[PDB]
C-alpha cells in the first residue's frame, strides 16, 4: 500500500512578495561624506555573490506586474524625504525678488536672473539686503522694474537638500530576507513576461544604482548581445518601449560657467547656499554624444524595432510632443545640481530600408519637485566650479504614436516621466519567491507504534 | 551532493531527496529604511517557525524525514512511484496537488498524533 | 470614420433593435476594446457600453453587446421614449477612432 | 475533534485530552498604531518558543504527549485517577497546583535529563 | 549542580556535562530606547533558533546530549579522554579547536542526516 510521507527542505518555491532589504558595498565605505543621500547603515554586502544555476527550470517571469519595482519606487521616495527633513528650511526665502538680467550682452536666449532681496537675518530684529543669481525656470515674475519670485513658493514648502550629503547613485543591491529567494533570468533574448529556460537563483539583485534620467536611460546594465526592447504590450502604443542598449554610447555633459556658492544665513544657524558672481565667461550648458555612435545606436534599434511592425515600415524619430519639462526634455542629475536637455537632436531620423557630435542646449533648475510630489518641493544648492560628468548611455524609453490610417508609417517619440520606468529597467530579470519546504509524497514508508 | 541554495531544484525527485540540507540550513540564513531589515527578519523567523510547528504538530518530529500511518488516497492524483520519484520534479509535484494539501495536513496531524501518541500512552499504562 | 455604421435606426417602443459598429481586422478583430457612448442631442455624451459587453453601473441593463470577429454589435432591449438619442461607437484601432453615429427614434416617424 | 480554538475548555480533563491538536496550531497564527501587530507577534513567537524550549529541555522531547520518571508527591493534591482525570477540567486542575508548578518544572529537567539522559550515555559508552 | 548561569565555566568538562541544563535555561530569558529592547529580544530569539536549527539537521533533534557515527579524524587534536574530559575546560577547549567547527558541523550534517535519514528511510520501505 501506499503511504504518505513528509518532506522537509524540498525545493519548492511560489510566487510571493515581501520586504526586500538593502546591501552595500564596503569598498566604498569610506566614502561615507556625512551620510551620502542612499547608503547610510545599510547591511554590508556579501562579500562572495553566489549564484545558483538550475537546469531543468522553468519560471513565467513578468517585468510589468513585478512587485520589486513597486517596493524600490516607494523605497526610493521614501528614503529621499527623510534625506531632506533635517536639512534646511526655506519658508522665509521667497520674498519680493527684484530681479535683473545678469550683466551680458544682446542674443542672451534670461536663463540668469540677478536677484536682490531683503532677507531675516540670525537677529529678529535686523534685516539683511541681499542679492542671488537665480535662473530662469526658477523664479516667476509677480504682478519700476520687474518683480519675481521663485517659482514653487507658492503651492509648496521649498526645502533646501543640505549639500553635506551628495546625490550621485551608489550601487544598492535590494535582498530578500531568509526563507525567499531572488530568481535571476540569465537568458540572453528575453523582453520579461514570459518563461525562462535559464533561471539562477542568485543571492539578491546585481549593485543597481538609482539613476533618475528618464529618456536616455544612465548608468544602466547593458544587453544581451543584441539591443533589448521591452514593452508591456507592443500593440499598446502609449506602452513605454524600453530599448536596452548593448554597447554604451559615451555623453560628455558640462556646466560650463564658474559660480560661487554664497550661503546666506536666513536662521540663527541656517544659511541658505545661493549663486554668487559668476566667475568667468557666461556659456550654457550642453551634452555632447558621438554622432558616428549615436547613429549606428539608433539604427540597430530600427532593425530590432522594425521586427514588431511588419516586415519593412518607415521608423520615425522626433522630438518629445509636450507636457512638463521633466518629460519633454531630458531630465537628469549628474554633478548634484540637475539640468534639463531637450535633446531635439537625438530623436530626428527617419529609416526606411537601410567626425562630430551633437550638442544639446540643455537648461538648468534648481527649484525641483520630482516624482510631482505636490507640496513638496526640493531647492538643489549650487556647485562651485564647472561640472563635467561622462555616463553611459545604456536606455531608451521610447512612445509610439500614429494615426493608424492603414498603418503606412509609424514615428517613435521618447519620454517616460514616470521613475518606475528607470527601475524596470534593470528589475526585470529579477523576481523573489517564498520556499515552501513543507511536501508530501507518497512512498512505502511506514512508521511503527 | 552539495550544488548550493536550491541546486537540484529542477532534477529528479528521487535525486532531488539527497539535497535537502542544504536548503533546510538556509531557511534561517543565520529609524527609517532599517525597518524592512527588522520587518523581514521577523517575518523569516515567524515563517521557519511555523514549518516547524507542522514538522511537529505531525508524527514527524524529525528533520528532513518523516513517514507517517497516513494511507495515500487515490483521489489525489493516484499514479505509481516510478511515474512520480523520476518523471517529476518537486516543482511539477505541488503544481497538481495544490488542492488537498490544507486537508491532507489534517488527517495526518489528528488521525495519527492525537491517536498513536495516546495509544503510545495507554501503551505505557501498564 | 474608420468605424462603418448604419444612419438612423428607427422603431417601436417594447420592441428591440439592434446597431452594428461594423469595422476592419485592427479595431474589432485586434483589440476587445469597443464601446457605446449616448449622446442626447444637445447634451454631453454618456457611455453605457464600454468593453465587449461588460456595461458601467449607469445605463440600463437591457442594452447588451458582443463582438463577432470582425464586426461590432449593439442591441437594445425594452425600447422606451426616453432613448430618442444618437449612439456612437468606439474601438482602440491602435488609437481613438469614433463611429459615424445612429440616430434613434421610437414612437414617432423615421 | 475540531472544535475551534479552546474548543473543550469546559471538558474533563479526560475528554480534553484529545483537543490538543488545535490548541497547538493556533499557538502562532501562522508608524503608529501599526507598531501593535509589530510588537505583538514579536511577543508571540517569543512565548511560544519560551514552552518550546521548556518542552524539550525537559525529559518530553515530544508535542502534546510526555511521561517523565520524576513520581508524583503526594503533596500536590494527591487525589485518585478518576477523582482528577473524570470530575476535574484543566481550569480547576492549574488553579489548585499553581502552588509548586516552579518545583515540578526544576524536577523535570534536572532529575530527568541531568540523570537518564546521561544515563543514557554510560549506557552507550559502556 | 546547578550553580546558576555559566555556574561551571572554570570547570572541567567532566563536571561541566551536567550543568548543561542551567546555560539552555537562560539562552532565552522567559519610541526612542526602546528599540533597543525589541531588537535585542528579537535577535535573541533568532540566535537561538539558528542554533537549535544547527542542532536540528544533525544526528540530535534534541538537547543536553548527542551522539552519531561520524569518527573523531585523527587530525583534530589527537588525545585521549582524560586528556580531555578531565584536563581541560570547555573555554580552552574551544580555543583549541576554534578552527574546524564549521567544518565538523558540515560534515555531520552531509555525511550522517542526507545519508542515515535516506538509510532509515529505505530500511523501512520494504
Ligand atoms: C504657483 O505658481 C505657478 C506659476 O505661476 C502656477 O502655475 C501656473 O498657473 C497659471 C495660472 O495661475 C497657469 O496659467 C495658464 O496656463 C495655460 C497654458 O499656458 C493658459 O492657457 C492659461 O490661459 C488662459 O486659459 C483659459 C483661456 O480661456 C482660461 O482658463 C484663462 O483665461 C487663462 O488665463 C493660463 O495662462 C500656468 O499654466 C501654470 N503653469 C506654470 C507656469 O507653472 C501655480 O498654479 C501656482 N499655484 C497656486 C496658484 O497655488
Ligand atoms: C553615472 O556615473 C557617473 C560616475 O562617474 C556619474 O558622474 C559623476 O558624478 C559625480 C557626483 O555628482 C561628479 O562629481 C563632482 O563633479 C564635479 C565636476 O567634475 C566636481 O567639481 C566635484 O568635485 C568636488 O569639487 C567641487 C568644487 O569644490 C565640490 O562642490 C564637490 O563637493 C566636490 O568636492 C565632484 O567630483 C562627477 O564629476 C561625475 N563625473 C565623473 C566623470 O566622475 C554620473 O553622474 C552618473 N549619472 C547618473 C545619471 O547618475
Ligand atoms: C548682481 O548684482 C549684485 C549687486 O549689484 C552684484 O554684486 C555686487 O557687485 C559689485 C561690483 O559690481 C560689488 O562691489 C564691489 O565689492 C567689493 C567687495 O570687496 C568692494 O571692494 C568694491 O569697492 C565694490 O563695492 C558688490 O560687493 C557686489 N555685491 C553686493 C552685495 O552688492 C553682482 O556682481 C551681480 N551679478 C553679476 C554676475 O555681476
Ligand atoms: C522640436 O523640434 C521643433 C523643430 O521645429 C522645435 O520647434 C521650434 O522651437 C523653437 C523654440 O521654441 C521655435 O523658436 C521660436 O519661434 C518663435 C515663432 O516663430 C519665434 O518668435 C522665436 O524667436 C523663436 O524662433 C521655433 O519656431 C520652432 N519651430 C521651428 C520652425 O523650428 C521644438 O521646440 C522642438 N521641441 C522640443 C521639445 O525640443
Ligand atoms: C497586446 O494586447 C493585445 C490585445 O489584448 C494582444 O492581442 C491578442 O493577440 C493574440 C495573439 O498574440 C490574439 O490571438 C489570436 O487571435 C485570433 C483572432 O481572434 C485567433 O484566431 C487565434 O487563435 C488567437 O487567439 C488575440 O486575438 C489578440 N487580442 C484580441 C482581443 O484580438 C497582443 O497579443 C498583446 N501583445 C503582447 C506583446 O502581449
Ligand atoms: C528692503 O526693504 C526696503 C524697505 O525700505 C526697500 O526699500 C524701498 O524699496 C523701494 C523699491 O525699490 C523704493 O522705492 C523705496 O524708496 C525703498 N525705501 C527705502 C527707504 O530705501 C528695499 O527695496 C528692500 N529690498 C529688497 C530688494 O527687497
Ligand atoms: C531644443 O533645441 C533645438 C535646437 O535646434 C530647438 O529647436 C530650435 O529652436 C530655435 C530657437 O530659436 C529655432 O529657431 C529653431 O527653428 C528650432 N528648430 C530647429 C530645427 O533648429 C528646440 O526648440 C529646443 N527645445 C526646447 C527648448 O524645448
Ligand atoms: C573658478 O574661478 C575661481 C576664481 O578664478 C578659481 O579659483 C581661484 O581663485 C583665486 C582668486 O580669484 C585665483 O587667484 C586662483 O588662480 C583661482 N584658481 C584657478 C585654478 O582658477 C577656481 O579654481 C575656478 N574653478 C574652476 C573649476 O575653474
Ligand atoms: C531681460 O528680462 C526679460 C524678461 O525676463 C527677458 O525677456 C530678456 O530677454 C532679458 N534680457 C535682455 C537682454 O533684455
Ligand atoms: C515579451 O513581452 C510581452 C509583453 O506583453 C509578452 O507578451 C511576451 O510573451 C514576451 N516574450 C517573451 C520572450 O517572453
Ligand atoms: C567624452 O570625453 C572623453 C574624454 O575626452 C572622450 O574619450 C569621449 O569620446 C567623449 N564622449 C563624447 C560623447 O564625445
Ligand atoms: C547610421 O549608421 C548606420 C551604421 O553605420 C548606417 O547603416 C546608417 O545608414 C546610418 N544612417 C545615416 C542616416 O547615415
Ligand atoms: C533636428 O533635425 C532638423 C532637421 O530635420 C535639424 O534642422 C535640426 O538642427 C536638428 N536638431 C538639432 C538640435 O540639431
Ligand atoms: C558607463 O559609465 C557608468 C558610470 O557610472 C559605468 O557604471 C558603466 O559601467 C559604464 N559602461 C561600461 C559598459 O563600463
Ligand atoms: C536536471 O536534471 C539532471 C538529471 O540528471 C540533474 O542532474 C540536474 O541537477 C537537474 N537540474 C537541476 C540543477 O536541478
Ligand atoms: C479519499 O477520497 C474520498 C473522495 O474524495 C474521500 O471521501 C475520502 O475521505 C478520502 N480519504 C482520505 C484518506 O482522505
Ligand atoms: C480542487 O479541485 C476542484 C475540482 O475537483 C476545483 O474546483 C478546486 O478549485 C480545486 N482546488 C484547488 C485547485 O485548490
Ligand atoms: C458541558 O456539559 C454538558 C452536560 O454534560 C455537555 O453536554 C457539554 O458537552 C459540556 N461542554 C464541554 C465544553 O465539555
Ligand atoms: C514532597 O512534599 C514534601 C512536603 O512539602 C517536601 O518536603 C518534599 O521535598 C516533596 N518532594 C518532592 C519530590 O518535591
Ligand atoms: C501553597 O500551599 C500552602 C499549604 O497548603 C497554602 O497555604 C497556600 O495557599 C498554597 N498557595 C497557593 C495555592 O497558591
Ligand atoms: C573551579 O574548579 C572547582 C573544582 O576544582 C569547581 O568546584 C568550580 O565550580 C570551578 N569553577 C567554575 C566556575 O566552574
Ligand atoms: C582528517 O584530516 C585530514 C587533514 O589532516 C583531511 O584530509 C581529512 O579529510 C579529514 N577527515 C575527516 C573525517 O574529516
Ligand atoms: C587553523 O589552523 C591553521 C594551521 O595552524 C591556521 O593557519 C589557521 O589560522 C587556523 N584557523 C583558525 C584558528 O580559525
Amino acid at each position: 500500500n501506499l503511504w504518505v510521507t513528509v518532506y522537509y527542505g524540498v525545493p519548492v518555491w511560489k510566487d510571493a512578495e515581501t520586504t526586500l532589504f538593502c546591501a552595500s558595498d564596503a569598498k566604498a565605505y569610506e566614502t561615507e561624506k556625512h551620510n551620502v543621500w542612499a547608503t547610510h547603515a545599510c547591511v554590508p554586502t556579501d562579500p562572495n555573490p553566489q549564484e545558483i544555476h538550475l537546469e531543468n527550470v522553468t519560471e513565467e517571469f513578468n517585468m510589468w506586474k513585478n512587485n520589486m519595482v513597486e517596493q524600490m519606487h516607494t523605497d526610493i521616495i521614501s528614503l529621499w524625504d527623510q534625506s531632506l527633513k533635517p536639512c534646511v528650511k526655506l519658508t522665509p526665502l521667497c520674498v519680493t525678488l527684484q530681479c535683473t538680467n545678469v550683466t551680458n550682452n544682446i542674443t542672451d536666449d534670461g536663463e540668469l536672473k540677478n536677484c536682490s532681496f531683503n532677507m531675516t537675518t540670525e537677529l529678529r530684529d535686523k534685516k539683511q539686503k541681499v542679492y542671488s543669481l537665480f535662473y530662469r525656470l526658477d523664479v516667476v515674475q509677480i504682478n519700476s522694474n520687474k518683480e519675481y519670485r521663485l517659482i514653487n513658493c507658492n503651492t509648496s514648502a521649498i526645502t533646501q537638500a543640505c549639500p553635506k550629503v551628495s546625490f550621485e547613485p551608489i550601487p544598492i543591491h535590494y535582498c530578500a530576507p531568509a526563507g525567499f529567494a531572488i530568481l535571476k533570468c540569465k537568458d540572453k533574448k528575453f523582453n520579461g513576461t514570459g518563461p525562462c529556460p535559464s533561471v539562477s537563483t542568485v543571492q539578491c539583485t546585481h549593485g543597481i544604482k538609482p539613476v533618475v534620467s528618464t529618456q536616455l536611460l544612465l548608468n544602466g546594465s547593458l544587453a544581451e548581445e543584441e539591443v533589448m526592447i521591452r514593452s508591456e504590450n507592443i500593440t499598446n502604443n502609449a506602452k513605454n518601449i524600453l530599448v536596452q542598449f548593448n554597447t554604451p554610447v559615451q555623453i560628455n555633459c558640462t556646466r560650463p560657467n564658474n559660480n560661487t556658492r554664497k550661503s546666506i544665513r536666513i536662521g540663527p544657524g541656517q544659511a541658505f547656499y545661493a549663486t554668487g558672481d559668476i566667475i568667468g565667461d557666461i556659456r550654457q550648458a550642453h551634452c555632447n554624444v558621438s554622432k558616428a555612435t549615436w547613429n549606428e545606436t539608433l539604427g540597430k534599434v530600427v532593425k530590432q524595432l522594425r521586427k514588431h511592425f511588419g516586415n519593412n515600415t518607415i521608423i520615425r524619430f522626433a522630438n518629445s510632443s509636450g507636457g512638463d519639462l521633466e518629460v519633454t526634455t531630458h531630465s537628469f542629475n549628474c554633478g548634484g545640481e540637475f539640468f534639463y536637455c531637450n535633446t531635439s537632436g537625438l530623436f530626428n531620423s527617419t529609416w526606411i530600408s537601410n567626425n562630430d557630435s551633437i550638442t544639446l542646449p540643455c537648461r538648468i533648475k534648481q527649484i525641483i519637485n520630482m516624482w510631482q510630489r505636490i507640496g513638496q518641493a526640493m531647492y538643489a544648492p549650487p556647485i562651485q566650479g564647472v561640472i563635467r560628468c561622462v555616463s553611459n548611455i545604456t536606455g531608451l524609453i521610447l512612445t509610439r504614436d500614429g494615426g493608424s490610417t492603414n498603418s503606412t508609417t509609424e514615428t517613435f517619440r521618447p519620454g517616460g516621466g514616470d521613475m518606475r520606468d528607470n527601475w524596470r529597467s534593470e528589475l526585470y530579470k529579477y523576481k523573489v519567491v517564498k520556499i515552501e519546504p513543507l511536501g508530501v509524497a507518497p512512498t512505502r514508508c511506514k512508521r511503527r507504534v | 551532493v552539495f550544488l548550493g541554495f536550491l541546486g537540484a531544484a529542477g532534477s529528479t525527485m528521487g535525486a532531488a531527496s539527497m539535497t535537502l540540507t542544504v536548503q533546510a540550513r538556509n531557511l534561517l540564513s543565520g529609524t527609517v529604511w532599517g525597518i524592512k531589515q527588522l520587518q523581514a527578519r521577523v517575518l523569516a523567523v515567524e515563517r521557519y517557525l511555523r514549518d516547524q510547528q507542522l514538522l511537529g504538530i505531525w508524527g514527524c518530529s524529525g528533520k528532513l524525514i518523516c513517514c507517517t500511518n497516513v494511507p495515500w488516497n487515490s483521489s489525489w492524483s493516484n499514479r505509481n512511484l516510478s511515474e512520480i520519484w523520476d518523471n517529476m520534479t518537486w516543482l511539477q509535484w505541488d503544481k497538481e496537488i495544490s488542492n488537498y494539501t490544507q486537508i491532507i495536513y489534517g488527517l495526518l496531524e489528528e488521525s495519527q498524533n492525537q491517536q498513536e501518541k495516546n495509544e503510545q500512552d495507554l501503551l505505557a499504562l501498564d | 470614420s474608420a468605424l462603418t455604421q448604419p444612419a438612423s435606426v428607427s422603431g417601436s417602443p417594447g420592441q428591440s433593435i439592434t446597431i452594428s459598429c461594423t469595422g476592419s481586422s485592427r479595431d474589432v478583430g485586434g483589440f476587445d476594446l469597443v464601446s457605446w457612448y449616448q449622446q442626447h442631442p444637445g447634451k454631453a455624451p454618456k457611455l453605457m457600453i464600454y468593453e465587449v459587453s461588460k456595461r458601467p453601473s449607469g445605463v440600463s441593463n437591457r442594452f447588451s453587446a458582443s463582438k463577432s470577429g470582425n464586426t461590432a454589435s449593439l442591441t437594445i432591449s425594452g425600447l422606451q421614449a426616453e432613448d430618442e438619442a444618437d449612439y456612437y461607437c468606439y474601438s482602440y484601432a491602435d488609437g481613438v477612432a469614433f463611429g459615424g453615429g445612429t440616430k434613434l427614434t421610437v414612437l414617432g416617424q423615421p
